[PDB]
């Protein structure tokens, strides 16, 4: 789940098409990361260019992989009423890279509850993810309602 | 300044915040947080294109 | 070797005589959730040490999984040889057992 | 009379530019030389160390 604020007066980059390398080419950046069933990080950049009025493509890649192929067609593209109101486009399927022999992450990823203003500047809300890294038992407690959590 | 010139407290705590990524990098806030990291190594020259 | 394979040599230390290990002992397969799936167990034989038999045992990596942990860490080791060893105390348990250690 | 000491010297790193003057940055090898101990120390980590 990724909540962001828009800023509706960002002006559309001069530098189309959309390239990775080139920072001014996307209005804003973000990073959300995954990890897959060998447990291995992937650092998914997320790429946000406004093309029209409520209208905001979201671009996805992950710098993990180094074969992984550029992204030159539209991952998402968010909808938006005229209150701030999310209207389509708020959910994709997204699949990461092969590394070290782990399947690619295949989770999907959700613009719910984003709200689009005219927020003085490109902020991220909230990135929540619920994959993780191997653990192992560092302490564990009793709760006052009896349950036992190892932490 | 630790050995590997990190910023680092009085017990070795490294500090860490928003790199600076891209071609000349720039301050990047979506991007994750990471150590600051001051090498002394020089800086190369990038051709003139726009005068 | 490559991903999700690794050979495993085994090597006797103890053995002034022993030889060089030349040829890979066994390979650790490793499924899409980093679990074995062959080569957990293989028969290893050790040397002839002051004219002893050399032991002939199954080393089993049962359970052992490969995932993104910091580093290679080994989690148990267990053989079940012990050497001689004198009576040093006993005792008699809840359950009626006479245990000596 | 001693044995010929074969080494791989190595520039990498290096670079030509429009540097004020030829400054050499870094020197490295991993040659030594022989000493007695001075110091011991065990550091945070559980490391015991001679210096």
């Amino acid at each position: 789940s990724m909540q962001i604020n828009l800023n509706s007066t960002d002006p559309v980059p001069s530098k189309t098409p959309f390239s990775v390398s080139d920072a001014d080419s996307y209005n804003k950046k973000g990073t959300v990361t995954v990890y897959d069933s060998q447990g291995n990080a992937h650092d998914m950049n997320v790429y946000f260019v406004k093309t029209k009025d409520n209208e905001w493509a979201v671009y996805t890649h992950d710098s993990s992989d180094p074969a992984a192929t550029a992204p030159t067609t539209a991952s998402t593209t968010l909808k938006f009423n005229e209150n701030g109101i999310l209207e389509s486009g708020g959910t994709v399927n997204i699949t990461t890279g092969t590394i070290n022999g782990a399947t690619a992450a295949t989770f999907s990823l959700s613009f719910l509850n984003s709200m689009q203003q005219n927020t003085g500047a490109n902020n991220i809300v909230a990135t929540n993810q619920n994959g993780y890294k191997p653990g192992d038992l560092v302490s564990y407690q009793i709760n006052n309602d009896g349950t036992v959590v190892g932490n | 300044l630790d050995e590997n010139r990190n910023l680092v407290n009085m017990q070795g705590m490294q500090l860490t915040g928003y790199p600076a990524t891209g071609t000349p990098p720039t301050i990047q806030q979506g991007a994750n947080p990471a150590p600051i990291t001051i090498p002394n190594t020089l800086m190369a020259a990038k051709s003139t294109t726009t005068a």
